[PDB]
């Protein structure tokens, strides 16, 4: 499973350039995120940073509120979504625990010299916790697939594919339960996103039949 | 490529063998012999976990793996 | 899952996807855009091969997986 | 994907491909040579074993894998 140092040192040797993960506006924040989580940890974050509030997580992953920069662990992936952050958000990855001065340091795009057009190159930032939502934290060591889809009216459903179908999962122990099975017998660990819409997921509609359970 | 162990409401254990996207009980002991050639033959998948008939990953399975009869 | 190419009757090349057991026709970008990134993200094959359209390969895949539009 | 022989019940000996979870009567020697090639061009398995018609394993995948024809 994931080794946290392998993620710190590519996040660290992220600084003075960036990622581009999704072809829009060059290097925004959720784009490090979005490209850290997907190497690692083979999970595509979905929409803005805000909606790492409250959209799905994968497999072992935790999601703590944060009172106090104390809890902040290496590794966590940073959420501000309070005041001026609500609409939008910021994100970014923790590359040391937190401190007990109030203070932590994260490596983030599109903070300092921050574009709307083009974002900004990655930089390791000693922030405080102004704005400051949380974190979710990846499950590192040492301390057959899903999909979800984003409805047209605005919810995000999780589905499951074994045998060549498709089954819609109706609670979290349908979740856990279909997880236990992907890890039984060795099925892909993958999670994205699809909007309704998505050619991907109509051609995974059209070719995986629904069975209901 | 699988077996699976079942417990039955009655309480009985079956073992079943999944195999082309369907599911295959196996009445007696020569034929979860053969399943297990099949499974070592062409790489399948060697996890034999027993499940309670109300186990929510169980009811997955027999909704996405229609049965056949051998 | 994997993409092949034919090269039909009419000398177009034409992309083709199978997933599900089923092969789907990718009739533009977009399609083909999204069918690559299916494949990264679950492990689908990379061999890209083109078959001609009398070719028995492809004629085995065209009886085994059936097509599905859209 | 795979391929298997079958010893039938007069004597003779089929050669049958096992993709998209159904089965493919192998007709003639150029079928079979286009088939070991989708086998290794889709990490197939390579595994050749020989089933007399009466087996429980053949008996098996033969209800659990439709034909299709060519
Ligand atoms: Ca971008």
């Amino acid at each position: 499973m994931v080794k946290l140092n392998d993620v710190l040192s590519y996040v660290n040797g992220l600084v003075g350039k960036g990622v581009d993960a999704d072809g829009w506006y060059g290097t925004q924040c959720m784009d490090l995120t979005v490209d850290v989580m997907q190497r690692f940890f083979g999970w595509r974050p979905y929409g803005n940073a805000i909606a790492l509030v409250d959209q799905p997580l994968p497999a072992g992953f935790q999601r703590i509120r944060t009172t106090s920069s104390t809890q902040i662990k290496a590794g966590d992936v940073m959420i501000w979504g309070l005041g001026y952050y609500a609409q939008y958000g910021h994100t970014g990855i923790a590359t040391e625990d937190g401190r007990a001065d109030g203070t932590f340091v994260s490596v983030d795009q599109n903070w300092i010299n921050p574009s709307l057009e083009v974002g900004s190159p990655a930089a390791a930032i000693h922030h405080n916790m102004d704005g400051v939502w949380g974190v979710i934290r990846p499950p590192y060591e040492a301390a057959m697939f899903i999909y979800y889809k984003r409805t047209k009216q605005g919810s995000t459903e999780q589905w499951f594919v074994i045998g060549g179908k498709r089954i819609y999962l109706p609670t979290m122990t349908y979740v856990n339960e279909a997880n236990d099975l992907i890890k039984r017998y060795g099925g892909n660990t993958n999670v994205t996103t699809y909007n309704h819409d998505n050619f991907g997921l109509k051609m995974m509609e059209a070719a995986l039949p629904q069975v209901k359970v | 490529m699988f077996i699976y162990y079942k417990r039955t409401k009655q309480g009985s254990t079956e073992q079943w063998f999944v195999i082309g996207g369907k599911r295959i009980y196996l009445p007696t002991m020569t034929y979860v012999n053969e399943a297990n050639d099949l499974i070592k033959r062409y790489g399948g998948n060697t996890n034999v976990t027993t499940y309670n008939h109300d186990n929510f990953g169980l009811k997955m399975m027999e909704a996405a793996l229609p049965q056949v009869k051998v």
